[PDB]
DNA sequence: CGCGGACGAAGCCATACCATGTGGGCTGTCGCCTGGA
DNA sequence: TCCAGGCGACAGCCCACATGGCATTCCACTTATCACTGGCTTCGTCCGCG
């Protein structure tokens, strides 16, 4: 059982350890994020319970790793004196300081191709299929990649993914193999994070740590695509035998 | 149930939303930079233009006040003095269920009309709607109500050809001249950057309605917002470059199923030298063709092109204009 | 630009089988070096110096002598080619090269024909297609085709030089 | 309520605005570049031209203190006193020690840091505010750190005295926020519709007198000009116009005589050597009630040469403003002149018979 | 792999203009032209062979070749006196040891750094005779390498000779000391 | 007389010289007529 | 109906240049200008408003 998601797209920005006007990204996708796409797919207002979600593996094989950039946002600027964000109390700030300014940053141009293995991995896939909210990647303002779920159903899709699936263009030299790529699965660990989602209502949101190691697996290198448009291409030739 | 809306958009030599630094807002797809316009931006752009027409289709057209035909006239409150409030619920703009309410708690009381203060009931009409409330998220200047959300998914613009910013060097001169001439006033640079973006939004009528009611003001609020995500620009330094324009292809389509959006078409950045709208619009037919060849669905799809010279055949059916294409997919869409 | 080539290399194995076979369109398309060519060519043609581009060459291609009657590099492997094996000279077809490189549209019809009939008549092999192709260039752009004859005939004649030692 | 202004006008062999080095600016535009004049360019010619005509002056600078003083001392002032006097007028209208001022280099009156944007009228008045308080101003001068003793009041309400100038361009002031008036009309940057590339002018200024031995140049070196059919576009927010300016005949004067300087116009970078004076081949506008259009995407794939530009450019600007026309239909206003009568422009309107008919005809409809 | 043949043509050539004139004054009317001017093709004679196999690299190639054949005598009898440096080099080097002017040669230098291919190629010629007039010691096979590379991005040879340029002012003021 | 709106009061700050190597995809042709299969 | 042939007679050859030359000096400029606005915290009081 299980299905091959494929984070890519534009932009990405999975979230952490940020309450404040500047918010951070992480260089590999966050299981609360992609969870919370699950449950944006599948209808679970915030306050209901998410243990449904919880049994699920994500080993995740970054295919590039992708440049952080820093987003500048401001927010209520050039309105005026008698319309911004409320404060607390209800009176407003003067306009020449009303304004709040947050400079959220987001990791761009990436591609990662993670591999859900879980009891209630066919109703997610259905559900991504047609959901009941748009799902994003990390924000709302980012639009996932058409083929946001690469392959539906496949036994051991770890597997598929130490083998046979497209990897974008990379430097490979003459008749080499064994071309090295990154899979994070969750002793020898990398490091410890909060992912694991609790709840997610907006009046108290609730986290708990989880452990990550990333193993840096071979992989041959039949997977490189060409230069350019031929990328696309076989991932596209790759999700026609899905039906088969 | 998802009204998915792309537009390829050339626009001129200016700067929309620079960043924390003066050049403008930039991301690297595809290994190349692409300069891009936040969704914030074409979202405060497309929302306060909104707002200046359907809270505004209007106040001397449909009006608030006419009302009563479903609480105060066909209710027995006096049905020749009707203004009984009308009058009394003035001392933004909702749909009508939640105008029951406006219709609903204005009777009651006395009334005092025989000449009217208690409005922490009507009030709340954003808490309800204020159908600009369900379309685009919560307002800006209203603490939340119980729907922060959402529903218009908004991308941010990027363009579809690899662009680098480009110094102006500028300089004022002072008019008062000293006996030491040439003496200006500051000298400085300012970073532009033209280019042909590409913008993609959805509109989740679906899990929309719900939340309003009246399928036909539901109607005119995605037809309004289509109109007005194709017509506004953003308002950063237009008056120094005037960049005003019109998406150069549209494409609406209706799926049933999950929106999509069309962005790794333009994956691979596109080199020049020539023009970089038809090569867009018949690259975009390209990434349709295969994707819906791919991923075979019964969606709706509608297209406008300035431009007679190619024919888009993944894109549906090629209408006339952009407001005939707006209608026969609203109409469409239900 | 290769859609011309194609309908040239038609026209020239056909021109080149029918001359050696029937002796009246060959002297009959040999008096322009031209009715012969608008009942015989015309059919081969898709700007007019394209259409003469391809009459004049089919002339000279008919006014050849028989000994090379009866038998992808440009003109200017074939002149490099004619210097280095058949004993031309040097001197001589530089400074032909240069005259020819160097005039107009008009020009090219008239100081070219004697000259590919007198390299033709040592069993020179010229590729007629690109020739064809190469004066229907002449029209679109004249000093770079030029170029690449000139500066093709000399890469080739010191490469095959230091190439036979 | 927009009035929206096209303009196809090309320019000969000069160089209207150079860079920081020199050359023209350039844009890179549908891959190729071209040449262009910046707005703020042409913004300073129209506004000179407009201004010139409603002798307002509305002067931009930073020596206020300079003018102030000279208008102080015209009236009666000791040097001294109407320095300090002029330093009192600007100390007293920050929020305190004043406006932020720059070094003084000479014993002269320092420059303010920020751009003022005020017509001649206004400076007097603040003379005037500045000469009711002659002992107050003494009596500060005595001090070591004298401090703001004008009624800043009346004084802010003095800089916020607009003009035609002031409402159609606009005028921003950071420690003022109340001054600021928004600009009325969007003023594009122009771009030529064929990719041009520059091209180097030798030249060597001589000395007349010659030398013993040998004769060389003075001076030799080479600049860069360039030559195309640049392409103009402007709206005028006819609305906010009439907010800035209050009432409408003041108002349709404004806008009336900013359309003739748009066209009439010509920048003055290095035209007393190169005489690139000319006139907008085409003018087309129109006045849309919803949103102001701009024609730059029809331009945007370059045009091959080795014919002319001019028809071409005319024809391809009149087939996007017909397809453009029946993509976004509405019910809007237009009109063209033309200094050319080969083809026949259908769809930009009306062809009047002259530029200022055309522009009298639609500021009329206005 | 093309600085090879920049050292066979700056080998031939270098030996050429000083051995026999008809070479040097064939080359010579090529300078800041195109490869195809009818004024230049009595230049194909020796530079056509020496070309690999974009249109840049044969640019490179020629016009540097007419450089090095348009340069005064004084120049050609002191480049026959008998890591590497750039232009850039070259330019520091004269404005630091022969007296050129300082705020004008990095106005020029930023001139033609800040330009297109072509703007390279009619910049070039008079600022590279200018500095063989000053009898700068300039190297011409980094040169035509760098014209030869500086068609496919204008970021990667310019800003090496920008910054190279600084760097050696800098060097030869502190080691000035 | 009752009071709106706006500002200001600080806590803060920070003696044993050198570098960068990259690219690839689009297009249609004739000789016509009589004879024999 | 489609594939294949045909369609008066239309020249052969031989030859194709040697040499010599390709310029020098000189000149390369100056000065003035380079902004602000802010996104901290609560409360009490103060000047202006009704």
């Amino acid at each position: 059982s299980g299905f091959l998601l494929r984070l890519a797209g534009p932009m990405q920005s999975w979230g952490e350890h940020s309450m404040f006007g500047e918010r951070d990204t992480l260089p590999y996708p966050s299981r609360s994020g992609l969870i919370g796409m699950f449950a944006a797919a599948q209808g679970v207002r915030r306050g209901d319970p998410l243990d449904r979600y919880k049994e699920l593996k994500f080993t995740v094989r970054v295919d590039r790793p992708g440049v952080r950039l820093v987003d500048f946002h401001t927010i209520g600027g050039g309105l005026p004196k008698e319309r911004t964000v409320p404060t607390a109390a209800g009176e407003r700030r003067d306009p020449k300081k009303a304004t709040i300014v947050t400079s959220r940053s987001y990791l761009a141009d990436a591609v990662f191709t993670v591999a859900v293995t879980g009891p209630e991995a066919d109703t997610i896939a259905d559900a991504l299929a047609a959901p009941y909210w748009q799902p994003y990647l990390g924000r709302r303002a980012f639009v996932p990649d058409p083929l946001l779920v690469l392959r539906r159903r496949v036994a051991d899709p770890v597997r598929e993914l130490v083998e046979a699936v497209p990897l974008p263009h990379r430097r490979v030299e003459e008749d080499a193999a064994t071309v090295l790529v990154d899979l994070i699965y969750e002793t020898r660990t990398l490091t410890v994070l909060n992912d694991v989602p609790l709840s997610f209502d907006s009046k108290s949101r609730r986290y708990s740590t989880r452990q990550i190691r990333v193993v840096p697996t071979e992989v041959p290198a039949t997977l490189v695509a060409g230069p350019g448009r031929d990328y696309q291409n076989k991932l596209f030739t790759y999700v026609k035998q899905c039906a088969e | 149930t998802f009204v998915d809306i792309h537009a390829i958009q050339t626009l001129p030599y200016s700067n929309i939303n620079r960043d924390d630094l003066g050049s403008p807002k930039t991301v690297v797809y595809g290994g190349k930079e692409r300069t891009r316009v936040s969704s914030q931006s074409w979202k405060r752009a497309v929302r306060h233009e909104v707002e200046a027409r359907l809270g505004d289709k209007a106040v001397r057209t449909r009006r608030i006040i006419s009302e009563i035909a479903k609480r105060l006239r066909e209710r027995g409150w006096d049905a020749d003095l009707a203004d009984a409030g009308a009058r009394q619920v003035v001392l933004f703009y909702l749909p009508v269920p939640a105008i029951d309410e406006l219709a609903a708690i204005a009777d009651e009381h006395r009334d005092a009309v025989a000449k009217i203060l208690p409005a922490d009931r009507i009030t709340e009409v954003l808490k309800s709607r204020n159908v600009s409330v369900n379309l685009f998220g919560r307002m800006l200047a209203e603490l939340p109500s119980t729907e922060v959300d959402g529903a218009v998914q908004f991308a941010h613009a990027f363009t579809v050809h690899g662009t680098t910013v480009e110094v102006d060097f500028f300089t004022a001169v002072d008019d008062i001249p000293k006996e030491n001439d040439h003496g200006s006033g500051h000298m400085n640079a300012g970073q532009f950057s033209a280019g042909t973006f590409y913008r993609y939004a959805n509109v989740n009528l679906d899990r929309l309605v719900e939340n309003t009611g009246d399928a036909q003001t539901a109607r005119t609020a995605v037809a309004e917002f289509l109109r007005a995500f194709l017509s506004t620009v953003p308002s950063g330094k237009q008056n120094a470059t005037a960049a005003m324009t019109l998406p150069d292809l549209v494409h609406i389509a209706v799926r049933f199923d999950r929106p999509i959006s069309f962005a790794p078409a333009f994956e691979t950045a596109l080199y020049g030298s020539d023009g970089y709208t038809l090569r867009a619009c018949q690259e975009l037919n390209n990434y349709a063709e295969r994707l819906r060849e791919v991923w075979p669905d019964d969606a709706i799809r509608g297209y406008a092109t300035v431009e007679n010279k190619t024919d888009l055949a993944a894109l549906g059916e090629r209408y006339d204009s952009y407001p005939a294409l707006i209608d026969a997919m609203v109409a469409a869409a239900f | 630009s290769d859609y011309i080539l194609q309908h040239a290399d038609a026209l020239v194995k056909r021109v080149s089988k029918l001359i050696v076979n029937e002796p009246a369109a060959r002297a009959a398309l040999r008096r322009g070096v031209m009715l012969a060519a608008h009942r015989v060519v015309a059919p081969y043609v898709p700007v007019h110096a394209v259409e003469r581009a391809f009459y004049a060459v089919a002339a000279i291609m008919a006014a050849q002598p028989r000994s090379a009657r009866d038998q992808r590099p440009n003109l200017g492997v074939s002149l490099a080619q004619a210097v280095f094996d058949k004993g031309l000279n040097a001197d001589s077809t530089e400074q032909r090269l240069h005259l020819i490189a160097r005039q107009n549209l008009d020009g090219v019809h008239r100081h070219l024909p004697r000259l590919v009939l007198y390299l033709r008549s040592d069993q020179v092999h010229i590729d007629w297609g690109i020739l064809i192709r190469d004066l229907a260039r002449w029209g679109h752009t004249p000093r770079h085709v030029a170029r690449e004859w000139v500066q093709d005939y000399h890469r080739t004649l010191e490469t095959l030089t230091r190439q036979a030692e």
